[PDB]
């Protein structure tokens, strides 16, 4: 969270928090309800954001659906949409934290080593997350949608 | 090194669970006490040099510890002792701003009793000095911010005893 | 400002800004009007915040007013209140910036070397700024007053 | 290294002047365009890898520069060139988020024309590549954010020519 | 850190003895298996990324260890685990090219069981993963190179158990 | 070459070459003719090693041949086989040098940045080079073939 | 920093050309003189301390340069001068083993005349000392290895004059 | 040995061995018999290479034989030829290893400190080894002799 | 002492002492009696050097005697003269040692942190020590007085 | 790390006492033996390389320890052993010049017996070598300087046994 | 970096000459003024913070240079300026204790006029401040020590002008 | 000199000189006459200290006088005694300086490289200087002789 981040930076410089740092934690705890509602909307439309984005994936990157293809059918294509639910969950976490750090630790540090091991193309996972983004920016209005989207675009961009 | 918000997020993640109503409850409970924490936090930064002067006066001064052969005799040791007091107060404010005592288990109490028994530092006179620092702070941040703050001063004492 | 600070930190890590950093500049430009009003109130009550705080200084630290005393009369006591106007001005700067950096650069880096040269006691300048604080927290309500005060207390605390 | 806000503060300070109505005017003018800047800023971060692929395609590829004996031949030199393109785009976004071109005079154009004439890098094909990067960005951030962004791409070109 | 050749030289030197027929025997025996070692060595380098993908598939995947709360859950821990597998395979190839297991007692097994019981890493699932890595390699280097290679995979297992 | 490499390492330790280093340059100049013949065979069968390996690529990774596909037809598929001729040429260079350094400098440092820019999958370029390998190990006997192959396998392995 | 072999490879590569008969010619010509180079190379390493003692004796000793107020007076300056002689001989052997003078333009003559006119070192007495080092070496490596070696001693002299 | 040396250098760069490194171990194990024969010849003519070189030492550096002299007679001159047998033995070790490292560790690191302690002149030990060299290059033909000699000249040169 | 200091510096450079260092310990042990007499004079006139200097302090810095004042009467003014006896004692220590190190360790490292904690002005402690200096340079002749004074002036100067 | 002079000063300071007659007594007693210490100190520096050659000759040479498989065999180990002897002699001279054995408890004997039992160094042959170094020194500094010096050689032996 | 004593020694050494009567003359002349130098040296150390306060007061204060837009405005620049004054005084005392101005050509005036014209520092107001520092010192060390001291303050001024 | 040495050490710590450092320059300028007399005695007995020590050298190390011998007769033996006059001169320099630094710079840094180049044994130059020492300690009484000798023994000891 940005509380952790402001404590860690002040501790490093062996001080108490600055004015600009106490204002940043205030702006954050008073945005906390906006956050908890964006997250709630995304957790509720879980099944939808994943299935509709996976359906959309197989129509922009069709190469990964069977001839050769890492998602090779009934146990595999299921696992590809699993991984999409793993990043949807890390994105709600990030939004209530005001911080990309729980997405980084759990799913972005070492993401290239792991997917080159399994033989999965990572441009295709980035494209998947870009498709869940759209399906979420539909279910979300004006400023809630600009905010959830900051966190989907970071995840996508750490994947290529 | 976690505050109340990541504490909930990790507990969710070892279960592969999205944030449920129970987790949202604990979360809204921090965000509610949040403005309380930033204000008490400022009041300590503002009164830091001062809480320490008063706490030292009340417990440590004009005693055996400040006279020759005492662990606070010499300027080097007097200055290294109020440095420690600064560390205790700054870190208890951190853990309150965080909502969680893990910065204190991590970067403060991690084998301190061992260091203190090695250099020959009196732990009892330090717990004495922290309990006074506990009284002066609570009588400056007010009651709501003080029940909370005290927890972290108390967490330090129990890790030294 | 916190814009400068967020650019400098991203550049150092050779990246684009984070979610938590773009939210921090948004919270800041939308607080910008609250800032510009707190500053305006303090610039308008300039003469008052300085004279009334100086009058108050000489009543808590009386030692500095004539027997020995660095503020020694008609040219000196005038210069002591000058220095109080120099820090009032750096405090309004800080509030509209959301940042202690223009107070640090112009008046806090090297403040001990300079006052030990002139023979001025710095506890007494810290006490002066603590007195202008009070005279400002009177003229300011509820949350404007908590905010101006974050910046007066930083200046005071870098002085002892 | 100043943004629009500290630019006004320093201009005040060399005169020993408090912020006057004129200074408040310039200040409110940034704070007004502020949300505009954060949004365009996100749109570029989001489309970074992509603006560059399209700009390279349009200007640099299948030319003499990519064939043996050209400054973009070898993988090391192709990768060092889109690295430079990344630097130009990231820093033009910075200067727009800042409202001011001094990060670009400071950390980008500071003796670059000299480095480029030394290593033997073609400046004309780089200004070509930046002008294309200028077209792709403006046709993605929209018109309000684009008049502004273009200024910083243009500031780079004039410091290379 | 010795291979078969310096092993013989030192054993000579603590006795102040020139290389006798017995020492020449052991020496010619390495030089004879030498071309065998360089070839098997290449075949592993060539198939490294691949031995590991197959060994993981066979032992570690779709299990409790990859699901939340397991030591291979999170990308950081999945990548740190196939990194370890890379270390085991690279070092077993080294010790075979060397003819001697001392690089493995030295730079690999030196207090690893202690590190693994500390971080909470499952040793049994690792020996499982190494035994599979043992099967895939032998079924790629052929029988002569495989009796030998297996010794070094086995040397790792016995130092972990 | 290994001459350059032995000079650079002795210079770094500010000495003349060791026994083991003068023996290594001798072993190399006397293998020089074996090298120049392996290279000659590969330069002569240039058109064959490239076309036959490209034909083989499109049969193991078919995904890259048209639906989506980076090699998209008459100008593109031509460029994919071009890139195969670029790495065949860097491999002959390497063999006569006894050194992977001219392959590294010209085509392996920055190969991931460049292909993620163009959108080319690098597993597919590694697979291409693995196919030119086969077509070369056919045209080459016993020990010439073990040697050319050390250099094809290094290039492949620096690509994933 | 290139030897004869990479010199040919790069000249091929800026043209995107495979190694043609002309390039194979130049290549076989190095590989032929190769055993010649390793042998002369050994003979210099073996006689290094010695070529230098004789070259100094012949040119530098019992002169104005070794007497007070001369650039070789003091032990520090005598030792820093035969250090330079060691550098010239070691690097001329390198460039011969390489077949190419670029290690000498690179790591030896790169602005040396400037350093020598700064510290006040006599270049004429150094070229004198190198020409003697040229005579002693050729009369120890023999004629085939000596036409070649001389080129590199001569390359040093022309870069100092 | 050069096997140890190639493993240590690849491990340091956390990789598998290069082409040029696998070729260097191959060139070495196939020269292994040439090595084991040069060593055998030197071990067999042990008594000869030492006594004849010592006899030759006392005729080029006569100063060390009695007036003052470190080799001062029946227990001392015996010990001087002992030390010559110690370096003959380290030289055969080196030749079968393709490496100066067993000569360095056992007899060259600290050789100046030890001889200045005992009062032995080291130019005189270097000259001794230069004399055993000659007596060996007689017993050895064409290329065996060029090779044993690389290792005698290194030992001599680390001694002054 | 300068014995400790000369041993520490030689040990650091892993050597025996220089000529200039053995001459410096000789000059020091033969001055040892001059030292022990200057110290003796100051220890004997202890009560005088402290009371007369404190009486003099309150007449150059009068601000510290009651209105506000850190020395606030019967327990406080007593403690201010105590601190003067603490630095008189560290000064005699220094003179017999030929070294400022026992004054530094016991009373100068951390002297600013400690006095800003207690609220004591340090210019006023420096001025106190400057007053004990005078009262000592009266009781001391020609060269004894130039020497005691080197040590009073160091203490004063480390205090502002 | 204290010599006789600061030893007295600290003992005064933990009592908050000025230097009394007893302390002045101990002080004048060092200053009196002072010229004695500087002279013996010079005589050892002057004869350092030599005390060690004679001590080694008497105890360590032509024994099992210098023959293959002994801890002083190899040049590296012979040179690392007279290095230790140099350390013992240099530090015993230091402690005599100081009047006090604390530099030896501090920078020499601090866990040396542990290091010696680890590397496998014979402590008995070292105490043998130090006792000889004790005899050669006393028979060169003379009797007054020798009763004193011996104390510090003896202090080393008792910390190794 | 030489004082009067090594100045004479080197002048002897470039001639290979022992110290003659003329050299002994110059030498005894320093040793005679020696106690003079140590005393004046102490008097400046003792009055350092003070010479500077008075010199600043007399020349720099209440002027344009201390008001906004002046090079001594801001605390950072006021503190960096009396830091320079400290450097001038400390180094002029050094050169007097040494008897020679080479520490000042070396570690103080080495390209300072260039640094001052770059940062935009007024040299005239600095020479003004040094001349005042010259007056306050001479009126505190007395006449014998003051003719000498002044030379070094003057040496600074002529290297800035 | 020790003046240079005390300035360099204070400058490094950016301070004025300590008490113990101003006492060390005082002890030195007042010993200055003792120094200038020891030097004068040695400069006057120049021819004697060199010829008598050289005559003595050839009787303890006779090996260097003709059979092989670096001092090989009328031009060589003359040069060996020259080098003895070079170190006598550097020793008088050192004594008036209270410092080994003019001996180090002019004749001890690089002394081993230079003598191994010329083939001169350095134990023999150390022995020469040990012989000039004796011939000087005869011409010098009680404390002058202990002092000149500190400087002869340093030179000798930096030579082996
Ligand atoms: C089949 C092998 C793969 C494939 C390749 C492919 N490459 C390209 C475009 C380019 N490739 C290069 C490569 C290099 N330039 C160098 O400097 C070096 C080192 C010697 C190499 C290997 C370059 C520069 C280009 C760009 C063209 C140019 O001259 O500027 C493409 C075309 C991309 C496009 O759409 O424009 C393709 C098809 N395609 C695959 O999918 C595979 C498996
Ligand atoms: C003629 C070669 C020279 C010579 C030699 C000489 N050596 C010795 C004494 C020793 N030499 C050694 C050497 C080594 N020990 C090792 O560990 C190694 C590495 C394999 C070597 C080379 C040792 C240990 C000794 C000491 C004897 C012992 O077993 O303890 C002497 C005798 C010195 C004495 O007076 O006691 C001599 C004569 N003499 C010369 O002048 C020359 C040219």
């Amino acid at each position: 969270s940005i509380v952790t981040k402001s404590i860690v930076n002040a501790d490093a410089e062996a001080r108490y928090l600055s004015p600009g740092e106490l204002d940043r934690i205030k702006s954050f705890v008073l945005s906390g309800a906006r956050r908890v509602r964006i997250a709630q909307t995304l957790t509720e439309n879980r099944e939808r954001i994943v299935k509709q984005a996976g359906d959309q994936l197989f129509q922009k990157r069709p190469d990964v659906v069977s001839p050769g293809g890492n998602a090779y059918g009934e146990e595999m294509t299921a696992t590809c949409l699993r991984d999409l639910d793993y990043y949807l969950r890390l994105v709600t976490y990030g939004i209530v934290s005001g911080d990309v750090t729980p997405i980084e630790e759990i799913g972005l540090v070492g993401v290239r080593e792991m997917y080159k091991s399994l033989g999965t193309p990572i441009s295709a996972v980035a494209e998947g997350v870009k498709c869940m983004k759209s399906v979420a920016s539909s279910l979300l209005s004006g400023e809630d949608s600009a905010e959830a989207g900051f966190y989907f675009d970071y995840v996508v961009g750490a994947m290529q | 090194m976690q505050d109340a918000i990541t504490s909930v997020i990790n507990s969710s993640d070892v279960q592969g669970k999205y944030l449920d109503s129970s987790a949202i409850e604990k979360l809204k409970g921090y965000f509610q006490t949040g403005e309380l924490r930033v204000r008490a936090a400022t009041t300590i930064a503002a009164n830091a040099a001062n809480i320490i002067k008063e706490a030292v006066a009340k417990s440590l001064l004009y005693s055996d510890i400040t006279r020759p052969g005492g662990n606070m005799y010499t300027t080097r040791r007097y200055a290294a002792c109020i440095r420690d007091l600064d560390y205790y107060l700054r870190y208890a404010t951190y853990a309150m701003l965080a909502g969680d005592p893990s910065i204190l288990d991590e970067r403060v109490l991690n084998g301190l009793k061992e260091t203190y028994n090695s250099l020959g530092v009196p732990i009892g006179a330090t717990i004495q000095a922290i309990q006074a620092m506990k009284e002066v702070t609570s009588g400056l941040v007010g009651p709501d911010a003080g029940k909370e703050m005290g927890l972290y001063f108390d967490y330090i004492c129990s890790g030294l005893s």
